[PDB]
RNA sequence: UCUCUUACUUUUAACCAGUGAAAUUGACCUGCCCGUGAAGAGGCGGGCAUAACACAGCAAGACGAGAAGACCCUAUGGAGCUUUAAUUUAUUAAUGCAAACACCUGCAUUAAAAAUUUCGGUUGGGGCG
RNA sequence: ACUGAACUCCUCACACCCAAUUGGACCAAUCUAUCACCCUAUAGAAGAACUAAUGUUAGUAUAAGUAACAUGAAAACAUUCU
RNA sequence: GCUAAACCUAGCCCCAAACCCCACCUUACUACCAAACCUUAGCCAAACCAUUUACAUAAAGUAUAGGCGAUAGAAAUUGAUGGCGCAAUAGAUAUAGUACCGCAAGGGAAAGAAAGCAUAAUAUAGCAAGGACUAACCCCUAUACCUUCUGCAUAAUGAAUUAACUAGAAAUAACUUUGCAAGGAGAGCCAAAGCUAAGACCCCCGAAACCAGACGAGCUACCUAAGAACAGCUAAAAGAGCACACCCGUCUAUGUAGCAAAAUAGUGGGAAGAUUUAUAGGUAGAGGCGACAAACCUACCGAGCCUGGUGAUAGCUGGUUGUCCAAGAUGAAUCUUAGUUCAACUUUAAAUUUGCCCACAGAACCCAAAUCCCCUU
């Protein structure tokens, strides 16, 4: 088993 | 070329900041295999081969070689008809006006390199007129060298700076190897 | 070998070359023959004096020795009663 | 970003001389950052393509997408702008010359999936541009007939040559 | 960057500000100057020059001093320059074979003491090189006296020190009390070693100790204010009267 | 970044513009254009063994339908006007046929006179 | 940004070519 | 660099490795070619045909006694005390041409070479310095500027 | 797309501005002034690389030799990295033997 | 369960409206048969077929997609385990000898516990080399 | 008989069809010296060139408008009902 | 015409110089109760590994040391403010040690000023082009690229695509060009034409690991302290029966980027005990804990995690970026056959003089094809 990797949470937290 | 250090330095891949753990396994990720965030692939890694560090480029010709530069830079100069003998750099007025004048009627270059035998004997004249000149340049005999003899169209020598330069570089003709430097005492040498 | 030493940046000299071979100036590399001190009851006299001799090495011996050694290996040594005086220089060499 | 759509409606032509077709008038209208996906977009851009106003309003105003309502209020306003600075004499006599979607700005989020995975989203936008050109529309392009299809051919027949020779 | 002094020299900078420059001239050398202890683990080399047998030719010797571990123990007692050998040996004093971590103790006794000077008798951790020392010395007394920081080793051995030194240097009637004689006899046999109080003080005094010493002695509740003013008011007032 | 390219732009259009009546993505995206480019040219370069051999094949075709107009058959008419010492290259041959009737006639009978 | 002059004054002559080339001069 | 291997890895054995066969530097029996060559003095040639030369060329005078300084001095020989070069070494090479009446000190002497300089009517004595005088001889005035 | 669309500001150099127009005075110093003054005297940079060159491991060997106690702590410790590293790789790696 | 499956309901489904991923992807203008070929062909040879496009199904092929799969072999690559593999006893436990007059230091010997390190090559499928 | 190559001939021109490796002639862009002062020249330098590392970062595609997700009903929007 | 493209200073790099109110160790930021010091190891090199290696100049890589081998290596003595730097994927990680991730140690960002589509879907046939053609297709020719291989369209590897970034660092000795020349060199060094100076030449990514020091027992294993829960029926003081809560996880189906990095539905085992469970505390990495399953110790435990040594090492895989021309192809030893060294071959430059082909003559007794050798040519 290889764990998951999470990405950064600010690459998808971005707003306009 | 030999006074040039650059100062240009990069980071390799062991002094980019963090960079130790492996950023994900060997095996079942499915993505390429690494082992730092830091490596050259990684943006923000190091630079595999930069400029490392404070480099110099210092070397040395033969100071046969150099004396020779010297004297051939002097005939070319003198074969040109760039090359003017003056009996002493003493101007009427400090004035630079005067000096840019007097190189223009006489058809000298747009850069001139005047040389007086020593720094404190230069008349005071020609140093006022000359210090507020960029293309007129005054040295010492001392400073005489090929780069600003080409640097500037026209070489301006006094007399006694004349023959300051033939005995200096005709000395390196007919001397022996040095024992030790000549710096030390020797028999004949000042 | 160490091409650049860790305290003066230098090459260094495999000490186990100067152990073992004499250069002469020239170029020329001189060695004994291998086991010319073993086992010599069971060697023909022949053998024995082909093994008793003193060698030269290949051109490319020499160059891997030269390459091993550094230029003070490599200097002209006026040793006062030196047998290899004679030989330390070629005579009469044509190419 | 680019804004050209804008600019086109400041375009002034030369004055035109008396003995010289009237020229129609052209309204460039544009609505940016609709919460709507381009590619649906585009079914109704290209539906009302070389439609009158009011046709185009009228097949709008029956549409069940999202994408109707916006395109209708785009397609109001830009009439209105046509009649009131573009000197438009009839609010009706104007069609699409073009309707087209273009992609808008999007932002990125997370779509989280089932083992610790996860995918990322896209809230789209779209840009929604209209040309609006006076007068009636343009006829439909009629279909070819026979007698003009076998003209063809026999236009291509008679342009042949003898190829690779003097 | 770089700094503009080598990181070794940072402590002797220290020692050039605050209190450690107050502190008396005489200590700061003390501290300064460093003396090889006693070769006590290993044996010196005879001379400076030595033929070594393999080439044959005058080759120079140094003698290189081994490390030596004292533990905390040996601060409260007196190894006479003595102390753990921290090192590693060769498993059947071969090079080929394995090699071990070694620590070598020296054996401690308790023994008890008589100081002279002191007129007391003290229970101390001692080796049997701090017992023949002490009799080349011929007596505690002199063995602490005589043998300088370096070959002491001990923190109570420099504090003995300091108490037979100060003792000496106020030729202190507390030694022996009611035996005059018998302490001036003492006094004159251990005169030789004595010093100016003001040095006695800060013999043996670590340099964490000496500057509390000098934080004590400079210390002063700050003066009122008042008092200064009305000094100078006073001061002032005078002048102005005679003038 | 000491040294950075600064004309890639240039360096991708000159390939490019060999690329851009392609179909797909071969004339858009370098690539797959420069791959593609490669043959263009290296079939361009083949294909002039291919132009000439194709020619004469050409020639031969028209010569043999010429030829058989008047009951001769291309061997025949070449062989016997090289007999004949007329030197006329296959390619004039054709040409002849094509825009000068009456002279192949008269060159398919003196073809024809020879061999009989 | 890339330090250099030649490569952005070739691009604004191929600009300038194109320029030309769409909106000819009279 | 090759494909792959070591070679193009670039991590190919050290110099004089030779795949695991016992290397050729090594399976050749120490001999003392070289034992205490550091210790081995050494004198530099000094032909008589040199010593004319320089007397000739007037780089050395021989109205005066010629030692090691003077050699020197007239650059006709070089010395190197840290290389072990102990002195000048006179060599008979040139004796049969040699007409230099010279006063002339050295280190060693051949005795065709003694032999030439006493027809001429001169004298030859050999004396000895030990590194440390020798250095001083060769160039005194560096000794000088030491202040010793 | 990675051109850029204007042209840089322009550059002005002062071909004659001092600095300039004295270069290389006193390069001579030595064969001109009776050799008081070697010319690499006049080389202004690093003190462990004023009037010396080498590649970059003797670089590093001789500022950790001049300057080493002088240096930062992870400067330092950098530079034996670094010493350690070029050692490894100019003695071990590399085409030619 | 099956012979032997059927009917209905819910979910799913499909259509409409809203929102909107993932693996994957050299480019593809992406047919069938036989033959060939790095030995299994959509792409090469010979034949046959062949307007262009959605939508829904299927799972025969794309040696289909997923983890530099599973299994096997190699590396003077690791690591684990066991020992009558090799090397040690630093450390403890015993003793002995000195050393201090129970405790402790040094030196030996024997153990316990461990520690470090290695696994030559060529051949051999039903052996015992 | 003819057809049939990059063989050969013909008109013109010629250094212009191997892996690893090796020799050589040029050279993009950048900086420096000195020029040019227009967009270059002669030189000195160097983080000096990317169709390829399940390369790194960013953008945008494909799969795909697909898989998937969501609001019990009416109403006076008070409320009631299931 | 959309998305986009671009920009220049925010700062940074390398040198030089200079030596730089209140609260808070209790559960930190909470007004106030009776004790430090102690060899680094190991990776790595030795092609394993075990001793060993691996934490001014000149003398000199010399003396010395060394499984005398890899390699290590003196001293006596000598005396010594700037930028052919970066310019927002660069330069500091830095707008910030912030956001965010982690229990913790710890890790640690981003950013400011073409591709993809649409205008305009599509036409028989096919590496998508080329030769062409009046003409887009129709005709004819044409088995993508890279890498790895004896040999790849290969149904072997890699690649969706664009942009940016991303990989040859140096000595010994040569050769070339200068200088001077029996001397050269700005001490030391070399010298039987040498010496001095310059020019040219030695890559990138990737393990599993090992060791040092921290951090982890809020999960889980076990344990300590003091708590709590266990309906109903049957039975009577039960490691008792049936069976809720509760705990578990037998079997089946579903799910398999899932609701879920182990779930759902049903079914099932225990359910007053060796039970389950909240709270706080303890045991720590060659260690703990273990009703031994090599089980568990913060989702990946035959030995945790983080940082460092560390750019570990990799004879193994992959990658290795302008144009053009030229020469260029199949034995020995080796813990060695996935490698290397020598040879052979190969390339360059140089010297001078024979080289290949080659008939006649010639080359063995024992018991065929040909070959070797060389006058001529
Ligand atoms: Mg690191
Ligand atoms: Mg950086
Ligand atoms: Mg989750
Ligand atoms: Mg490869
Ligand atoms: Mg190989
Ligand atoms: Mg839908
Ligand atoms: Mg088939
Ligand atoms: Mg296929
Ligand atoms: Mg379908
Ligand atoms: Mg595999
Ligand atoms: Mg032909
Ligand atoms: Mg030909
Ligand atoms: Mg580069
Ligand atoms: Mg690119
Ligand atoms: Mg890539
Ligand atoms: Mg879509
Ligand atoms: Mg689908
Ligand atoms: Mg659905
Ligand atoms: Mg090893
Ligand atoms: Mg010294
Ligand atoms: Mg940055
Ligand atoms: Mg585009
Ligand atoms: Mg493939
Ligand atoms: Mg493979
Ligand atoms: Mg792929
Ligand atoms: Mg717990
Ligand atoms: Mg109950
Ligand atoms: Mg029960
Ligand atoms: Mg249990
Ligand atoms: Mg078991
Ligand atoms: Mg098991
Ligand atoms: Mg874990
Ligand atoms: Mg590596
Ligand atoms: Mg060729
Ligand atoms: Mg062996
Ligand atoms: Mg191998």
């Amino acid at each position: 088993f290889t764990p998951p990797i999470y990405q950064p949470k600010f690459k998808t937290e971005k707003e306009f | 070329n030999f006074k040039r250090i650059s100062y240009a330095k990069t980071k390799t891949r062991a002094e980019v900041r963090g960079g130790g753990r492996k950023p994900w396994p060997q095996k079942g990720t499915g993505r390429a295999r690494h082992g730092s965030i830091r490596s050259p692939l990684w943006r923000g890694g190091g630079v595999a081969h930069g400029p490392r560090g404070p480099t110099s480029y210092y070397y040395m010709l033969p100071m046969k070689v150099r004396a020779l530069g010297l004297k051939v830079a002097l005939t070319v100069k003198l074969a040109q008809d760039d090359l003017h003998i003056m009996d002493s750099l003493e101007l009427p007025t400090g004035d630079p006006q005067y000096l840019t004048e007097l190189a223009h009627y006489r058809r000298w270059g747009d850069s001139v390199l005047l040389v007086d035998l020593t720094h404190e004997e230069m008349p005071q004249s020609i140093v006022e007129a000359t210090s507020r000149l960029k293309t007129f340049n005054l040295i010492p005999a001392v400073g005489l060298n090929v780069h600003s003899m080409l640097k500037h169209q026209t070489l301006v020598l006094t007399l006694p700076t004349v023959a300051f330069l033939e005995d200096k570089l005709l000395w390196q003709d007919s001397r022996y190897r040095p024992l030790y430097p000549f710096s030390l005492p020797y028999s004949d040498f000042p | 070998l160490t091409y650049f030493s860790a305290r003066k940046g230098k090459r260094k000299t495999v000490k186990a070359v100067i152990d073992r071979f004499l250069r002469l100036h020239c170029g020329l590399w001189v060695r004994r023959k291998a086991g010319y001190k073993k086992k010599l009851w069971k060697k023909t006299p022949a053998r024995k004096k082909r093994l008793r001799e003193f060698v030269f090495c290949n051109k490319t011996q020499s160059k891997l020795l030269d390459k091993m050694t550094t230029s003070f290996w490599k200097r002209r040594n006026w040793y006062v009663d030196d047998p290899y005086q004679k030989y330390h220089d070629r005579t009469n060499l044509k190419v | 970003i680019s804004r050209k759509w804008e600019k086109k409606n400041k375009i002034v032509y030369p004055p035109q001389l008396p003995g010289e077709p009237r020229r129609p008038a052209e309204i460039y209208h544009c609505r940016r950052q609709i919460k709507y996906s381009k590619d649906k977009m585009w079914y109704l851009a290209k539906l009302i393509r070389g439609m009158s106003i009011d046709q185009a309003l009228a097949q709008l105003e029956f549409n069940d997408k999202k994408g109707a309502k916006i395109i209708k209020e785009v397609l109001l306003e830009a009439q209105d702008m046509a009649v009131r600075d573009h000197n438009v004499e009839f609010r009706s006599n104007l069609y699409i010359a073009e309707s087209t979607s273009g992609r808008g700005q999007c932002l990125k989020r997370i779509r989280y999936h089932g083992r610790g995975r996860f995918g990322i989203m896209e809230k789209v936008y779209c840009h929604y541009f209209v040309k609006l050109v006076e007068g009636p529309p343009p006829p439909p392009e009629p279909p070819k007939t026979a007698v003009a299809h076998a003209k063809e051919y026999i236009q291509q027949l008679r342009s042949r040559t003898i190829v690779h020779t003097l | 960057p770089l700094h503009k002094y080598p990181v070794w020299l940072w402590k002797r900078l220290q020692l050039r500000e605050g209190i450690c420059s107050r502190l008396p001239g005489h200590y700061l050398r003390s501290l300064e100057e460093e003396r090889t202890p006693t070769p006590v683990h290993y044996r010196p080399h005879g001379a400076k020059f030595k033929i070594n047998p393999k080439n044959g030719q005058r080759e120079r010797v140094e003698d290189v001093p081994i490390p030596i571990y004292f533990p905390p123990e040996s601060q409260r007692g007196l190894w006479g320059g003595e102390g753990w050998i921290l090192g590693q040996i060769y498993a059947n004093n071969d090079k080929l074979s394995k090699r071990l971590k070694k620590v070598w103790k020296p054996q401690l006794f308790e023994r008890e003491f008589y100081s002279e000077i002191l007129d007391k008798k003290f229970t101390v951790t001692v080796t049997m090189r701090t017992l023949d020392l002490i009799d080349e010395a011929y007596g505690l007394d002199f063995y602490i006296l005589k043998t300088p920081k370096e070959d002491l080793c001990s923190k109570f051995g420099m504090d003995l020190k300091r108490g037979m030194l100060l003792r000496l240097a106020r030729q202190d009637p507390q030694l022996h009390p009611e035996d005059p004689e018998r302490r001036a006899a003492i006094y004159d046999k251990y005169k030789e070693f004595a010093i100016p109080e003001e040095e006695a003080e800060w013999v043996g005094l670590t340099l964490e100790e000496a500057i509390e010493k000098q934080r004590l002695l400079e210390e002063k509740d700050p003066v009122p204010l008042f008092k200064i003013y009305v000094a100078e008011l006073i001061q002032q007032l005078q002048q102005q009267a005679l003038s | 970044l000491r040294n950075r390219v600064t004309d890639r732009y240039f360096r991708i259009q000159e390939v490019l513009k060999h690329a851009r009546h392609f179909r797909g993505r071969k004339n858009r995206c370098y690539r797959l254009a420069v791959r593609t480019v490669i043959r263009a040219f290296v079939k361009c370069t083949k294909a002039r063994y291919l132009k000439k051999k194709n020619m004469r094949t050409l020639w031969i075709n028209r010569i043999t339908a010429a030829s058989q107009e008047h009951g001769l058959k291309y061997p025949a008419l070449i062989g016997n006007l090289v007999k004949c010492q007329v030197e006329l290259n296959r390619k004039v041959l054709a040409d002849l046929a094509i825009y000068e009737p009456k002279t192949f006639k008269s060159l398919a009978a003196l073809a024809s006179r020879r061999r009989h | 940004v890339k330090k250099g002059f030649r490569a952005a004054f070739r691009f604004q002559k191929e600009l300038e070519r194109q320029r030309l080339l769409r909106c000819p001069p009279p | 660099r090759g494909h792959k291997g070591e070679r193009q890895r670039g991590t190919r054995p050290r110099l004089g490795f030779e795949g695991g066969q016992t290397p050729f530097y090594i399976r050749i029996p120490k001999y003392g070619f070289n034992e205490g060559h550091s210790f081995r003095r050494q004198y530099k040639p000094l032909s008589l045909n040199r010593l004319q030369y320089l007397i000739d060329l007037g780089r050395v005078d021989p109205s005066q006694p010629i030692d090691l300084t003077q050699l020197v001095n007239g650059r006709g020989v070089t010395i190197q005390p840290l290389k072990r070069d102990y002195g000048v070494q006179l060599v008979e090479e040139g004796a049969d041409t040699f007409t230099a009446k010279v006063n002339i000190e050295v280190q060693l002497a051949s005795e065709l070479a003694i032999a030439a300089i006493e027809k001429n009517g001169g004298v030859v004595t050999t004396a000895f310095y030990d590194p440390r005088s020798l250095d001083i001889v060769c160039k005194p005035v560096p000794f000088f500027l030491r202040g010793q | 797309i990675g051109i850029r669309l204007t042209l840089p500001p322009p550059k002005v150099v002062d071909r004659w501005n001092e600095k300039r127009a004295m270069f290389g005075v006193y390069d001579n110093i030595g064969i001109l002034g009776n050799f008081e003054k070697h010319p690499k005297e006049l080389i202004r940079g690093p003190i462990w690389l004023r009037g010396w060159k080498g590649n970059e491991l003797q670089r590093c060997i001789r500022k950790r030799k001049m300057v080493g106690s002088r240096m930062f702590a992870d400067d330092l410790h950098n530079l034996n990295k670094r010493i350690r590293y070029l050692y490894k790789h100019f003695n071990r790696h590399g085409k030619f033997r």
